């Protein structure tokens, strides 16, 4: 008994922006986040090992992530 | 350079062939495009820069001011579509028009291996934004605050493009990869002295010193929304970018003719601290903590250590973020109350609470709070001036304690206390608005993760 | 139920607060007493203390000259 | 974001720390000073005559 | 894994457990916890990743620079000899750094692994961070943010020309 | 000093003024409610002896040095109420105070939770636009020439109206809101 | 303390009045430092603020 | 802290200097001296990681004491008579402090007093 | 007696120890009764902006813009130099920046002779 | 389901930062730099197997 | 508004200083602009320069925090006068007598804590005593060189 | 919601510190009018609280009670 | 001293609450047996703070002072650290006598 | 916490507060009795009976509404309004 009307500002627009911010943010990252633990687990991460003799390698092949030599 | 300034001189015939209610949608989409692209230039190597052509270079120096510049005209074309509404369409391709042409002139500066395509392309950037105060802000004293910004520029740069074509005609070249190479002593006399003032006037102006820093509480008030932003978070670097490519033909002529600008640079930041504690425009606050944090790189690229250079550029893109930051806040303000007084509207966060959120984020980075870039460059720029000297740190002490003071008399004037009884048209916060402040923010937080991509040449 | 509250006299009192209250103003008071019982030490004092003059000169090694 | 944390070795700083590795078990091995005070040989410059 | 000669690390030495009381410590129930729920499914988790690891194997390198001639043996304004020196010396620059870097880790790690006696034990650490110290400032130190080559040949010469002075007139 | 409807304050208001403060800070000396007491039937004499004067001067002076003798036996923190200003919870719940107006930039989603209210709304928001152009003549007609004199508003003379600016006082925030 | 105090308190109950002391006013008033600091640095502070640097 | 009034209130010339002292030979009247033992090995003191300023004449007991800390787990309560031990041993090191101390005063009242009779002749 | 209070510039006079409080002459009166007129008409016009239904913007305060006009754009066209602002002007503008230079300069030329001596312990000193 | 808060917030967590450390952290060199164990005379070695031998007789005084 | 509502230079005559405090909305009798010395104060009015908290705080102020009515003539250092700024209220005691009661309590602190110093406590206890060379070895001397040795006898 | 208030004709000021008050101001020839109104705190539940010695010996007979069981107990134990 | 000094700050806002919002204690008093619970939590920290035998208070603030005075020491340093206890026990028993004993003085409505 | 009022308890609770003062007699004062006319009290007895209602209520009344309030209506209603009763 005894319930009072709060008198307060418009919430829904500022809760529909973090909603949006939110999904948005969500949309690509999900994916991201996805791919990258599907290429840490099943490509893996590259081996240090000394150059061949007469092999000359490429300029990527010089870095461990799959990323980053992409 | 080129795979970047095509796109941008394709955005002009983008905004000239669309209809009239898609410019801002499609400028702002393509503009967003070749800002995601400009993350190619980060292929740099611990030895040796990223050299493109004869005409066009980008050390980790200029990397993260065109990254900073590509991503700031989205923000500026998000923020200037409410005021320009009722506008002529003609007008307001004019506009976009002035702002793609602004990013194309500083695009083609950061990246001006000689020195006098450098000065062209730096003194072509006056036009654009002297066109875009005079026409498109809203008070009288536009047109003095245009005169003002015009002739201190260029009397402070033409002894600047005389002392350039002597060095081009005493050394042979102006090409920045030669000079490296070629450079000679600077040795004490009467004619270096004069070299070396009109090689620093024109970046001693553009930054600005203190003393010549009296156009910029005007063009940085009388301007529209975008000029403010393009004002504060580029068009004061060129001064930095410039004293940073300079300074290597100016020596060992610097370690004493930087001594007057030292003692005006560290005692003019208490001067414009103090005076942001007392200002009743909100506008003019920001433009003084500009100088103040000006003032602090001006300092720090004077004293010419590595860990001064480190802390200056971070400090430059650091800055460049809040003040545009700070200064869209301001305008979300002002298109509500129609005033720039600071005490008229008042206890915004019962009426506003996520705004009062990003008010309260700004501010926390305005006075440095760690981790964020900002605290890093000041901290670096500290360390190396206390190395200089030791009351260095009696300075900047007093400084900090002045920032944090003006920073938080901001957010609790503007958005605590009881609120204004006869305001009554607070509407809430739209989407725009709250996503420009959050594509400033993000950025600033993100850059704390790997802060190693904003700390210069010789990171 | 909740307290009732009461105009110009003395409030209500549960029966649960009371025996809380005596239970652990007991429990510091046996602490306290239990601790002086055994320790005794830390408060009066661990070892005796030896006035310097009443030490003799020839364990000292003063000279008589 | 993603970009930017998966640089390939930014300015050799990783680089850098494996060749610092190196040298240092190379000079440890064989009983070498770790660093020099003159960074080029004394052998290969003239001083000017006083 | 690493080096562990470039990383030294003395033997460890540890005390055998003696239970004088009869209360069982919570400490061994607790590290049966950890090895029985831990320990086993996060082995498990790595063996099944290092199973997909090990189906395809690719390698990646560690760059080699071979040496070419300093700035000692360049003619002055002679850009390609100049900017091949001046790259090596921005590059040798870097990788005394991390050899500064490295030698810092060392002795920082003797000082927390000595504990309470890191003053004796850790002499050997402290002499050579005193020495690679001394290098470092002698070789890199007051050139500011414009360093190049010349500068260092100059401040080389210039103490080489003191050394030459300080001898002479002791002699 | 500073008053709405008055230009000044009287020599009867200054000296009851004086005895409330007076007793007040007597109040914050005395703690206890016995000594409270004593010494307030002590400051009731004191107050009494003086009463029947008719000399205005002798009556200014009596006034001047009990002025002077409260200031030099004030306490140094006397005790303020809390909501009183100074006090403690004084202003507290002015963030809580969201002004009436902000329920009309109400999206039409959350304004569905609450359809009788907003009809209530709705029906004194009509209420008040009819009223306003009446009680603006009312007063117009009510101030002599040359502005009002004191800041004292009139009531509603006839049936059926309002009094004149009514609506920012009759629909102010509660004290807890 | 406790007896000194105890003896205070007990005092206090009793049916006398007296003026307050200056080290009553001392103590009471916080030593006088924030009545004095706190109005008279932010004073120069602003002043200096406005009619030297601002105007 | 009858000392204090002496050496403050009174004369500096009986009252020893703290900051120097000893200031005599520690052969003066004291015939066939003979040093404090240590038995604790400096290995013993080095790998158990005491305190340097823990190391002192009776790191002995301490080492007992922690000793018995550590194999007591958890037992907190288990065992004070080591600890009991070592701050009895603190106490005798005190009082051969407060001797050596005691000893001084004596001596360099000897010394005035030696000074003043040769002053009553000479 | 008791001891009379003495007013500074940070702890003003209480009303209720002026002298000039008690006045009860007419001229005050007369003035008192102007000053409430002047405030009952100001509060009077706010009053009837403020409670209009057909309102919705903000009720311009021309004295608050009056402040701020004052307080940034009449500086220059109400100075005049004469001794007083040049004075001022001198003290406060290059008073502190010949100090501080004479200052820094001395500490530097200090430590830069210190160093080129061998006397400035520089022992672990390799960042700046 | 009765007991996810002391699974979801402290069982995963403890996974996922015992992955970190043992494959991650303790790879790379004084990474986890950890004071060595306290020693006192009459000891074991676990490593070596070696005894450490006992001190020295007490002058007892009490 | 208007450019004869803003504010202008000194006023001269008493007619201009007649229409300025009509202009501010004030008693010509109570109207003193600041001194014409040249500071650039113009005709604004000298208010008597109070803080906000000096008002009366039951009064139905336009701006309650403020304390401030709307039309009233604004201080020129407002925005240092304000409720979170410095205070001008009047205090239980005469602020030469805190100044100068601060100062020697302060003063007299310091001289004591100098006195303190100069003449300081201790017990009647010799030097600590620590075993082999005073800890030589443990407290870094170098083991090639042999120091002095320090020797602890009985007592 | 509604509450009820107790009598007024029991705040009588006998017995309490306010008849003192009283006899001393009938002493000099003066009264209290308001002396029944703070009368209830002197009467009821509010009436005869301890001293400080008792405030701060709060449950000391149990505690004792239990040191005394205690020490015995430990006592008979160690035999 | 964490301890205790945050359960004094809990009873102290007991306290406030239950007498609405009143932070003053000249408006306390009689509270001995009207708030049993939070009266026995006030006398306890009260006497750890001023350091009674063998409380959480006794065990580093008697080592406190015992390391004070047998060192080589500022004397008026010491002088005022003992002067500085004396007063910790008198505003102890300040708020313990003026929170807790005596006569009701808060408003009649309970 | 903060029980709520009404205006049967405050006028219950004003007129026990004026019955036991001992200037009024209690058999002839009500809710409307004027003070200085029905009552016979001076004016330092009205002082003195709105600080006891100021300490009953737990609330400060200022001096320039104290001096209006002249029957126990007028301070059932100014309380009243000051707390927003019958919402
Ligand atoms: C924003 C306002 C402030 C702006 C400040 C701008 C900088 C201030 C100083 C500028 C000096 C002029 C340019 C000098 C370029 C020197 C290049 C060079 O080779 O120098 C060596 C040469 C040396 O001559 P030389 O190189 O031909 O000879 C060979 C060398 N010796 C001498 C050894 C044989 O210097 C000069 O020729 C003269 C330099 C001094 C010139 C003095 C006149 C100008 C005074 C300052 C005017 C400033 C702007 C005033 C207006 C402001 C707005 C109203
Ligand atoms: C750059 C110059 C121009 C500046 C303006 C640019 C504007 C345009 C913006 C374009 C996009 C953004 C570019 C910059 C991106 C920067 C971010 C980035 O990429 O970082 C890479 C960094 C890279 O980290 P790293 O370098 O350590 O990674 C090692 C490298 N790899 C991945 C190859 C092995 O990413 C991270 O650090 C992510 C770490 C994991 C996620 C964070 C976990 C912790 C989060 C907080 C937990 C709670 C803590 C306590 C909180 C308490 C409450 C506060
Ligand atoms: C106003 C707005 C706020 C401020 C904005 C910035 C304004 C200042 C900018 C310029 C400052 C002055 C120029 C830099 C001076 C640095 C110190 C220096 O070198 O001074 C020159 C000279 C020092 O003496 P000395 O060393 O003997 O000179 C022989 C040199 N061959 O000094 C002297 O002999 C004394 C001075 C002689 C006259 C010098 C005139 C030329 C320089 C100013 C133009
Ligand atoms: C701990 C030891 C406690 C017992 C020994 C000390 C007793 C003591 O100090 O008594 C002084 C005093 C009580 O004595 P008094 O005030 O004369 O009597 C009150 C009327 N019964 O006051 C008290 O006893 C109250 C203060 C005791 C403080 C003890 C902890 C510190
Ligand atoms: C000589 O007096 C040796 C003791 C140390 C110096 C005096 C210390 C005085 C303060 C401690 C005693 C206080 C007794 C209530």
């Amino acid at each position: 008994g005894k319930r009072l009307f709060i008198i307060k500002p418009s919430g829904f627009y500022d809760k529909r922006f973090l909603k949006l911010l939110r999904f948005y943010i969500l949309l690509t990252g999900i994916p991201v986040v996805i791919g990258i633990t599907l290429i840490n687990v099943f490509i893996g991460e590259a081996e240090l090992a000394e150059i061949p003799e007469g092999y000359v390698p490429e300029h990527w092949e010089y870095f461990k992530h799959p990323i980053s030599r992409w | 350079m080129l795979k970047y300034i095509i796109p941008t001189m394709m955005l002009m015939p983008l905004t000239w062939l669309s209809k009239n209610s898609m410019i801002w949608i499609n400028t702002t989409l393509h503009s967003l495009l070749i800002s995601l692209t400009s993350l190619l230039l980060l292929n740099q190597f611990g030895d040796n820069s990223l050299n493109f052509s004869l005409t066009f270079f980008s050390d980790s120096l200029s990397t993260p001011l065109l990254i900073l510049t590509m991503w700031l005209l989205p923000l500026m074309l998000m923020a200037s579509q409410h005021h320009l509404s009722k506008e002529n369409l003609a007008r307001k391709k004019l506009f976009i028009s002035m702002l793609i042409l602004l990013q194309l002139f500083l695009i083609m500066t950061f990246t001006a291996t000689e020195l006098i395509f450098f000065y062209i392309m730096f003194e072509a950037t006056l036009v654009p934004t002297l066109i875009i105060i005079t026409r498109w802000g809203n008070q009288t004293e536009r047109l003095n605050a245009g005169l003002y910004f015009l002739f201190y520029t260029l009397a402070g740069s033409l002894p600047l493009l005389v002392a350039l074509i002597y060095i081009q005609n005493t050394m042979g070249s102006l090409n920045f990869l030669i000079l490296q190479y070629w450079v000679q002593p600077m040795p004490n006399s009467w004619s270096n002295t004069f070299m070396w003032l009109a090689c620093m006037m024109a970046f001693m102006v553009k930054m600005p010193l203190y003393g010549l820093h009296l156009w910029l509480p005007k063009a940085h008030v009388e301007a529209p929304i975008a000029g403010s932003m393009v004002l504060a978070a580029i068009l004061l670097k060129l001064g930095g970018y410039g004293m940073m490519r300079i300074t290597l033909l100016l020596n060992p002529i610097t370690d004493f003719m930087a001594y007057p600008f030292i003692m005006l640079s560290l005692w003019g930041m208490i001067m414009t601290s103090s005076i942001c504690l007392r200002q009743t425009d909100l506008k003019s606050l920001i433009a003084y903590s500009s100088v103040s944090h000006m003032a602090l790189v001006i300092v720090a690229i004077l004293i010419q250590t590595p860990w001064s250079y480190m802390g200056a550029t971070a400090l430059m893109i650091a800055h460049g973020l809040t003040s545009s930051m700070l200064f869209c806040l301001a305008n979300s303000n002002y298109e509500r109350v129609h005033s720039r007084t600071m005490i008229l509207a008042r206890g915004l966060q019962t009426l506003l609470p996520l705004m009062a959120a990003w008010w309260l984020l700004a501010s926390l980075t305005n006075l440095a709070l760690p981790p964020s870039i900002n605290l890093i460059g000041e901290l670096f720029v500290v360390m190396s001036t206390f190395s200089w000297s030791n009351i260095t740190i009696i300075l900047m002490g007093l400084n900090m304690v002045i920032t944090a003071l003006y920073s938080l008399y901001m957010l609790i004037t503007t958005q605590r206390g009881k609120h204004t009884h006869h305001i009554n048209n607070i509407l809430p916060s739209f989407t725009r608005e709250n996503a420009l402040m959050s594509l400033h923010m993000l950025p600033l937080l993100l850059l704390s993760l790997n802060p190693k991509i904003i700390l210069g040449p010789l990171y | 139920a909740h307290i009732e509250p009461r105009y110009r006299q003395f409030p209500q009192l549960t029966r649960s607060q009371v025996i809380q209250a005596e239970f652990f103003s007991a429990t510091m008071w046996f602490w306290i007493l239990w601790r002086f019982w055994h320790d005794s030490d830390a408060v009066l004092g661990h070892f005796p203390y030896p006035d310097p003059s009443q030490w003799t000169d020839e364990e000292l090694g003063i000279p008589p000259d | 974001s993603t970009f930017v944390a998966y640089l390939p070795d930014y300015r050799m700083q990783e680089w850098a720390r494996r060749e610092a590795e190196r040298l240092v078990k190379y000079r440890e091995a064989h009983g070498l000073p770790l660093m020099e005070s003159n960074c080029f040989d004394p052998s290969k410059i003239q001083l000017p005559e006083d | 894994s690493w080096d562990k000669d470039v990383y030294p690390e003395p033997p460890r030495r540890t005390p055998a457990p003696s239970p004088q009381t009869s209360l069982p410590n919570p400490i061994t129930y607790l590290t049966k916890a950890f090895d029985l729920l831990v320990d086993r499914p996060v082995t498990l988790v790595r063996e099944f990743i290092e199973r997909q690891h090990a189906k395809n194997k690719y390698y990646y390198y560690h760059r080699e620079f071979r040496r070419v001639p300093d700035i000692t043996e360049c003619h002055e304004k002679d850009v390609l000899c100049m900017f091949e020196a001046e790259m090596q010396w921005k590059r040798d620059y870097k990788v005394d750094q991390e050899i500064v870097n490295i030698i810092q880790e060392r002795l920082k790690a003797c000082q927390q692994r000595e504990g309470e006696s890191h003053r004796q034990n850790c002499a050997k650490e402290l002499q050579q961070f005193t020495q690679v110290v001394k290098a470092y400032q002698d070789r890199y130190h007051d050139l500011g943010a414009h360093y190049s080559a010349r500068k260092c040949l100059a401040k080389q010469k210039q103490r080489m020309l003191a050394e030459r002075k300080a001898t002479k007139e002791a002699a | 000093a500073f008053l709405p409807s008055a230009a000044y304050l009287t020599h009867q208001q200054k000296v009851l003024q004086l005895y409330k403060r007076a007793l007040r800070h007597l109040e914050s000396r005395c703690v206890h409610r016995d000594k409270y007491r004593y010494f307030a039937c002590l400051l009731r004499a004191r107050f009494d002896e003086h009463k029947n004067e008719k000399d205005m001067v002798k009556a200014t002076q009596l006034l001047r040095e009990a002025e002077k003798e409260f200031w030099h036996g004030q306490h140094p923190q006397p005790y303020i109420f809390p909501e009183s200003p100074g006090g403690t919870s004084y202003e507290r719940y002015e963030c809580y105070k969201v002004p009436e107006w902000c329920l009309d930039d109400w999206h039409p989603s959350e304004k569905a939770m609450y359809p009788d209210y907003f009809a209530k709304r709705e029906q004194w928001k009509k209420l008040r636009r009819e009223s306003w152009e009446r009680e603006v003549k009312q007063l117009q007609e009510e101030t002599p020439v040359g502005g009002p004199r004191t800041e004292a508003l009139p009531p509603a003379r006839k049936q059926g109206d309002l009094p004149p600016l009514w609506w920012h006082i009759v629909t102010r925030p509660r004290e807890r809101p | 303390g406790f007896i000194l105090a105890l003896e205070i308190s007990n005092t206090t109950h009793y049916l006398k009045f007296n003026y307050p002391s200056n080290t009553f006013k001392f103590s009471n008033l916080l030593g006088y430092y924030p009545t004095i600091m706190h109005r008279l640095t932010p004073y120069m502070n602003l002043t200096m603020s406005q009619k030297s640097a601002s105007s | 802290g009858a000392h204090l009034a002496r050496r403050y209130l009174g004369d500096a010339s009986v009252e020893p200097e703290p900051l120097r002292m000893p200031t005599f030979p520690p052969d003066y009247g004291f015939p066939e001296r003979k040093e404090r033992e240590m038995v604790a090995t400096q290995q013993e003191m080095n790998d158990a990681q005491l305190v340097l300023q823990q190391r002192d004449y009776c790191a002995h007991y301490l080492i007992r004491f922690l000793k018995c800390k550590r194999d007591s787990f958890p037992n907190f309560l288990a065992c004070k008579h080591e600890q009991h031990d070592w701050d009895y041993c603190e106490h005798l090191d005190y009082v051969k402090r407060m001797k050596e101390f005691e000893r001084e005063r004596r001596l360099l009242q000897r010394k005035k007093r030696r000074e003043q009779r040769e002053a009553d002749m000479a | 007696s008791f001891p009379k209070y003495e007013p500074s510039r940070l702890a003003s006079l209480p009303t209720t120890l002026d002298p000039a409080e008690y006045d009860i002459s007419s001229e005050t009166r007369k003035a008192q009764a102007e000053r409430l007129a002047i405030r009952s008409r100001l509060k009077r016009e706010y009053q009837l902006q403020y409670n209009d239904p057909s309102r919705r913007g903000v009720v311009e305060d021309p004295a608050l813009i009056r402040w701020t006009c004052a307080r940034s754009a009449n500086v220059y066209p109400n100075f005049r130099p004469n001794t007083k602002t040049s004075l001022l002007g001198a003290l406060f503008g290059i008073g502190p920046l010949i100090f501080w230079y004479y200052v820094f300069k001395t500490d530097r030329d200090r430590k830069e002779k210190l160093i080129q001596e061998g006397k400035l312990d520089r022992t672990f000193n390799i960042s700046y | 389901r009765h007991s996810i808060f002391a699974f979801t917030h402290v069982l995963i967590p403890v996974w996922i930062i015992h992955y970190y450390l043992k494959y991650h952290v303790t790879t790379k060199p004084y990474t986890i730099v950890e004071k060595k164990p306290r020693i006192f005379p009459g000891d074991t070695i676990l490593e070596t197997g070696e005894v450490i031998p006992p001190m020295k007789e007490f002058p007892d005084q009490h | 508004i208007t450019k004869d509502m803003l504010p202008g230079p000194y006023p001269k005559t008493p007619e201009e200083r007649a229409a300025a405090a009509k202009k501010y909305n004030m008693r010509v009798e109570d109207y003193e602009p600041y001194p014409d010395d040249g500071m650039g104060y113009g005709d604004y009015p000298k208010l008597p320069d109070r803080s906000q908290q000096e008002r009366d705080p039951w009064y139905d102020w336009d701006h309650p925090d403020l304390r401030l009515n709307w039309g009233e003539p604004m201080h020129w250092d407002l925005d240092m006068y304000i409720r979170n700024r410095v205070d001008t209220s009047p205090t239980p005691v005469n602020w030469n007598l805190m100044c100068k009661h601060l100062f020697g309590f302060v003063a007299f602190m310091l001289f004591m804590f100098w006195v303190g110093e100069t003449y300081p406590t201790y017990q009647p206890v010799g030097p600590k005593q620590y075993p082999y060379n005073n800890l030589y070895l443990e407290r870094g001397g170098d083991p090639n060189k042999e120091p002095e040795p320090v020797v602890h006898y009985e007592i | 919601s509604k509450m009820e208030l107790p009598d007024y004709k029991q705040w009588k000021i006998e017995g309490t510190p306010l008849e003192t008050v009283q006899e001393k101001l009938a002493a000099r020839g003066l009264r209290d009018p308001w002396g029944r109104n703070e009368a209830w705190r002197y009467m009821g539940g509010f009436a005869n609280n301890v001293s400080f010695v008792g405030a701060l010996l709060k449950g000391f007979k149990w505690g004792f009670a239990a040191f005394v069981v205690a020490v015995g107990a430990e006592y008979y134990l160690e035999s | 001293h964490a301890f205790f000094k945050a359960m004094l700050f809990m009873c102290s806002g007991s306290i406030i609450h239950s007498l609405n919002d009143e932070q003053d204690i000249r408006k306390m008093g009689g509270l001995f047996k009207a708030m049993p619970f939070t009266t026995t939590a006030l006398i306890i920290g009260s006497l750890a703070l001023t350091g009674m035998p063998f409380l959480t208070g006794f065990y580093s603030k008697d080592l406190i002072i015992e390391s004070a005075n047998t060192s080589y020491t500022n004397a008026w340093a010491l002088l005022m650290t003992l002067v500085a206890t004396s007063f910790t026990a008198i505003y102890s028993t300040r708020i313990i006598f003026f929170a807790l004993l005596g006569q009701p003085r808060f408003p009649t409505l309970i | 916490d903060a029980p709520p009022l009404t205006l049967e308890g405050i006028k219950d609770r004003v007129l026990y507060v004026l019955k036991l003062y001992d200037k009024i007699d209690p058999e002839k004062l009500s809710v409307n009795s004027h003070f200085m006319k029905d009552l016979g009290l001076d004016s330092l007895d009205q002082v003195e009976i709105i600080m006891a209602m100021e300490d009953e209520f737990g609330f400060e009344i200022p001096d320039i509404d104290a001096e209006k309030l002249m029957c126990p209506q007028e301070i059932v209603d100014y309380i009243a309004d000051k707390k927003d009763v019958y919402e």
